[PDB]
């Protein structure tokens, strides 16, 4: 019984800090990682490929 | 009872949390993309098989050179590979046959490992004068280590079986943090891009967002219906993804504190082993039972690729630093290396 | 590039020397038989230790008409065994040690169901189980003049008896033997539910004085690879 | 009178004909094509060291099959013997006929009692054979034993055999009859038939090690689509040997019993018949091998007739 | 997020009816195979019965067979344990359990101490 409300008590507490936090809506936070790819998607060789001379895998 | 009381205040909390989650979900990832292009096909070929491993690969991390790559198999041995030449550069003999993870120091000059031991070995590379000796053994864990990541040479977070996460100072051997909160085994561990944050996945489905310097966590995150085998964060460092048991992979995200996407099929019901994403973010790599990994696309969340090379469970993956190539390590005793 | 030509030689040569010793570690790991030793501290786990003769795992080596055995015990690991269990898929036999006196809480049916588990789980359906039912001179006390039953924790003893090609031991009642084969058939019902010839059961009764276990683990291995060889001759 | 009247002769001897030499080879072309088809299946997809094995026996039987049929066939269908069947090539095809007729008897000979041996180790001394039996043995037993088969079957090309034209003139093999007796002839006869007495009797008793143990395991197991058991591996490996021991014996009792009984009390209308009949027997294990250890084996064909 | 909640346990007298129930959410219920599980006030956690995903595979521990019935019901994702006959040796705290995984014929770890998907149970208390 002690080892049970001493674990409550502990659950209550991380709750508290978790529910106090301020929230972005997710449409802004989709436009920021749609912007992301974007932005380096001319740097993504497995996205865009590199010419066989540049691969330092092709043999 | 008080123990009572304390349960109906946990649940106040939680419905908070729930309605606070819901008041900022006024869109969907999927709505503000289905506007965009699609990524196409995705057909990567096998460029390299690595052989050399006994028994069945449990992990694998590149360097920082996005050349030389470590792996780990149940054979008993470490073996580091020069994958633009196929060389083995060494072959690390361990006193504990049961390794779990692996991993590489940013530097090049360490490499980790450990399992069922619960013991994380610190193996010098640059030894002067003589081979590749253990610098440090680091006990203090109480059940399996699953996972371990430097931060520096002098600094490394490790993941084990007892519900805990650590932080070692690597010169005296002691725990500096310990993170507590899980209920279940903690089966991975990703660093964030800026050594200050990281997430963890544990078989209580669930993952958390840890600080590093303050040993506390932040957000709690409850999408997944099994066990969380696999973590990895987005490279801008503000998302990351989950694969669970439940044959489902899950992006999560930090600033609005939920979920964004689900990546599932129909005809998929084997749990994810291992994830990672490529260069820029637009494609999430999976590991399955089912020996095959899926490429999906973030963005969309419609699958792009497949690479089926290995004939038994797909274990581990790895994406190279500068994105020219992807690792699969598999229960086959084969590396790949695929682009 | 004179540089580039000798450092890709020394390379190389690097690389043989790597190759050679994975050859000698080869031999090594081909000629050893690897075991996982799994029970409850009650049913005598511990006991087996000796007979064969903080730290997560403990290793027991023995050699048996010169082959090697390595045998490992989990040490420090908590009850969930699920994800750290999927380590053993390739041992030679798991080692299964049962208190068959512990039948009245219900230790019976606690190992029946990780025996269950184990038997039917989709990474060990290729691996054969050693089963001790350990301790039966505490199962024959309980049983003749003991006060104690197995007929309220399994109701079906009432209507069970002896098979006809179950042999006795010398000096031993007929009471205890529908004890002994009654516990040995609840392992088996599970066994040969779903063995489909992947993987099999050898049940062996054995006790603390016994010192014949040794032998029993490997001709129990000596026929698990036997079997693992015939599977190569339907090559289609 | 020579003991052997077709040595000479330059056509097809009258009452012969292509029929028993055309089924022969009619049956084991199509019976190791198929054999071959489902090897390219499975492990191609579109391995053992018994893969590794069966497949060498197959390649070996399916070469012996195409590369002297035709030859015999041709005789038959231009009424020329071997020795006038090519003029560009004289004698010489009479020659490497019976080269590698005798080749091919010894090299299938030394594959079966490899495939012999291997079953016998893996069953009988399972430890053993895990330390020293690989992967890498098993793909070198076809090339080595093929090496000393072919060294070992041109000694007469040395200097110490012969070969010679059999009636009715379509086929050639070691000569066995010496009238003179001359030990140069005769040494060979007699090495190549008790090395391959020795083979046949060696291969015979590692299989009967190994049913010995496949009736041991059956044996245990009763204590307690399909795969199969250990009673019809049982029965294949006893349907082999009895096949391989009798279609192997008239070429054997035909060397002995031409170098140690007297040409005078012989007889040679019916030595001609018996001398043929032997190698017509011998030709039979081509035929078996592709369904004993293939086709048998194959869940397609266990879908038809189930056993 | 994974709940299981148990209600309808009380105080019975011996010889006494009680039916227990599980309203499951945050997982997908027809995908997994459920358990029952008590602890006695002095002993440990100890499995009673279980159920596969479709039902039509029900197995009980043997001191309770003929006694308890286990039912399912997919379509409200309810989880049922009807007892009859009920004695003093069944005051116990009983939970209700979820296989780990979907789709998987073993069950591993549901009677262990700190189980993920496990519920909070309820008392069901037999005496006269
Ligand atoms: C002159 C022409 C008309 C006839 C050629 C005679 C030989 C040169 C041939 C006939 C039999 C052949 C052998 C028959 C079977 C095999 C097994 C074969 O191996 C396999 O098929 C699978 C096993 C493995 O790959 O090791 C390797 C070639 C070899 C030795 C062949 C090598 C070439 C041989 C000796
Ligand atoms: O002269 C006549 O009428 C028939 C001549 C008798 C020889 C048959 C030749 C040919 C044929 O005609 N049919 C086959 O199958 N052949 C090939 C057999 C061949 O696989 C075998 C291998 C083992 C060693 C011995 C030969
Ligand atoms: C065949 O010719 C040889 C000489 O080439 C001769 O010695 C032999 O007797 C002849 N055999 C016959 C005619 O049967």
């Amino acid at each position: 019984n002690t080892a049970s409300i001493a674990q409550a008590r502990k659950l209550v507490e991380q709750l508290k800090m978790e529910a106090n936090i301020d929230r972005i809506k997710v449409s802004k936070a989709a436009a920021d990682l749609m912007a992301y790819c974007e932005a380096h998607a001319k740097e993504d060789p497995l996205l865009t490929p590199v010419p066989a001379s540049e691969n330092p895998f092709r043999e | 009872s008080e123990l009572d009381q304390l349960r109906q205040e946990a649940e106040q909390l939680k419905n908070q949390i729930r309605d606070a989650r819901k008041a900022c979900a006024d869109a969907t990832l999927s709505q503000i993309t289905n506007n965009i292009d699609p990524v196409g096909r995705i057909q990567m070929r096998t460029r390299r098989t690595l052989r050399g491993h006994l028994a069945k690969i449990y992990a694998m991390h590149w360097g920082t050179d996005s050349r030389l790559l470590v792996s780990a198999s149940q054979d008993g041995k470490l073996i580091i590979w020069d994958s633009y030449t196929t060389n083995k550069v060494h072959a690390i003999p361990l006193r504990s046959s049961w390794v779990m993870t692996c991993a590489y120091a940013p530097s090049g000059n360490y490499v980790a490992c450990g399992g069922l031991d619960n013991i994380c070995s610190i193996y010098n590379l640059k030894t002067r004068e003589g081979n590749v000796r253990v610098s440090r053994e680091l006990a203090g864990h109480t059940g399996y280590l699953s996972c371990c990541r430097f931060l520096d040479d002098n600094q490394i977070v490790t993941s084990s079986g007892d519900t805990t996460c650590a932080l070692w100072d690597i010169e005296t051997g002691q725990q500096t943090t310990t993170f507590t909160g899980h209920t279940g085994d903690v089966m991975s561990l990703s660093l964030a891009p800026d050594t200050r944050l990281f997430v963890s996945g544990a078989c209580d489905a669930s993952a958390k967002l840890w600080d590093v310097r303050e040993g506390m966590c932040r957000q709690t995150f409850t999408g997944h219906e099994s066990d969380i085998n696999a973590i990895c964060f987005f490279p801008n460092g503000n998302a990351f993804a989950t694969g669970s048991d439940d044959a489902t992979c899950r992006l999560f995200d930090l600033r609005a504190d939920q979920e964004l996407m689900t990546y599932s099929h129909d005809n998929i019901i084997c749990g994810i082993t291992s994830v990672s994403f490529s260069k820029s973010g637009r494609l999430l790599l999976a590991g399955y039972d089912d020996f095959n990994c899926n490429v999906w696309d973030a963005l969309k969340a419609d699958r792009a690729g497949v690479l089926a090379g290995h004939d038994n469970r797909v274990s581990c993956l790895g994406v190279t630093d500068d994105g020219m190539a992807v690792a699969t390590g598999s229960w086959d005793s084969f590396l790949k290396i695929w682009n | 590039t004179e540089d580039q030509r000798n450092e890709e030689k020394a390379q190389r040569e690097a690389n043989k020397k790597i190759e050679k010793q994975l050859q000698k570690d080869k031999q090594v790991y081909r000629a050893t038989h690897r075991l996982l030793l799994l029970g409850a501290g009650e049913s005598g786990k511990n006991t087996i230790v000796k007979q064969m003769r903080t730290s997560g795992i403990f290793e027991t080596k023995f050699q048996v008409d010169k082959v090697n055995f390595h045998m490992f015990d989990v040490g420090a690991q908590r009850d969930e065994r699920r994800k750290w269990i999927q380590c053993f898929n390739d041992v030679t036999a798991i080692i299964f040690v049962v208190a068959s006196s512990s039948y009245n809480t219900n230790r019976l049916q606690a190992a029946l169901k990780l025996f269950d588990s184990i038997w039917n789980n989709k990474w060990l359906r290729d691996t054969s189980v050693i089963l001790f039912l350990n301790k039966q001179d505490l199962l024959a006390e309980k049983v003749l003049a003991g006060k104690s039953k197995i007929e309220d924790y399994f109701p079906e003893f009432a209507r069970y008896t002896t098979p006809e090609d179950a042999t006795p031991e010398p000096g031993e009642d007929p009471r205890v033997t529908r004890a002994k084969y009654f516990i040995r058939d609840e392992f088996l019902r599970i066994s040969t539910a779903s063995g489909d010839g992947r993987h099999y059961c050898y049940p062996h009764f054995t006790c603390a004085v016994d010192t014949e276990n040794i032998r029993r683990v490997f001709n129990d291995c000596r026929d698990i690879i036997q079997r693992m060889h015939l599977r190569q001759y339907e090559l289609l | 009178s020579p003991f052997y009247r077709c040595q000479n002769t330059t056509s097809v001897e009258k009452g012969n004909s292509a029929v028993m030499g055309g089924v022969l080879f009619s049956t084991g072309l199509l019976g190791n094509l198929l054999a071959l088809g489902l090897l390219a299946r499975s492990g191609l997809g579109w391995p053992s060291v018994f893969y590794m094995l069966v497949c060498g026996l197959t390649v070996t039987d399916l070469l012996g099959k195409c590369l002297l049929s035709p030859v015999v066939l041709a005789a038959y269908a231009q009424n020329r013997s071997l020795r006038v069947l090519a003029p560009a090539l004289d004698n010489s095809l009479c020659q490497a006929f019976a080269f590698f007729m005798s080749f091919f008897g010894l090299s299938s000979t030394l594959q079966l009692l490899a495939m012999a041996l291997e079953c016998w180790l893996s069953l009988g001394h399972p430890f053993f054979y895990r330390r020293h039996i690989t992967l890498r043995l098993g793909a070198l037993v076809a090339p080595v034993v093929s090496a000393f088969s072919l060294a070992f079957c041109a000694l007469p090309f040395m200097g110490f055999g012969k070969f010679v034209q059999y009636c009715p003139g379509t086929w050639c093999f070691i000569q066995m009859v010496h009238e003179e007796g001359s030990l140069s002839v005769l040494g060979y006869s007699v090495l190549y038939s008790s090395l391959m007495a020795l083979l046949v009797l060696a291969t015979v008793l590692c299989n009967l090690g190994a049913m010995r143990n496949l009736y041991a395991m059956h044996r245990r197991l009763q204590r307690h689509p399909q795969p199969l058991e250990e009673l019809d591996h049982l029965l294949l490996l006893a349907l082999m040997t009895v096949l391989f021991t009798m279609c192997s014996l008239p070429v054997i009792y035909r060397a002995y019993y031409g170098a140690f009984k007297d040409v005078k009390e012989k007889n040679r209308t019916s030595e001609e018949a018996e001398d043929l009949r032997a190698l017509r027997f011998l030709s039979v294990i081509s035929i078996v091998d592709p369904w004993i250890f293939i086709i048998f084996r194959s869940p397609v064909f266990r879908i038809f007739f189930h056993k | 997020q994974v709940q299981l909640q148990e209600s309808g346990g009380g105080l019975v007298q011996p010889g006494g009816s009680l039916r227990l129930s599980c309203a499951a959410s945050g997982f997908t219920f027809s995908n997994y195979k459920m358990n029952w599980v008590r602890q006695a006030p002095g002993k440990g956690l100890e499995w009673v019965s279980d159920i596969s995903q479709s039902g039509a595979s029900i197995s009980y521990t043997g001191s309770v067979k003929g006694r308890f019935t286990i039912s399912r019901d997919n379509a409200k994702n309810t989880l049922y344990l009807q007892m009859n006959s009920l004695k003093p040796e069944d005051t116990a705290v009983y939970y209700c359990a979820r296989c780990p995984a979907p789709f998987t014929r073993d069950c591993f770890d549901v009677t262990s101490t700190t189980y993920a998907y496990r519920g909070q149970g309820t008392q069901v208390t037999v005496s006269s």
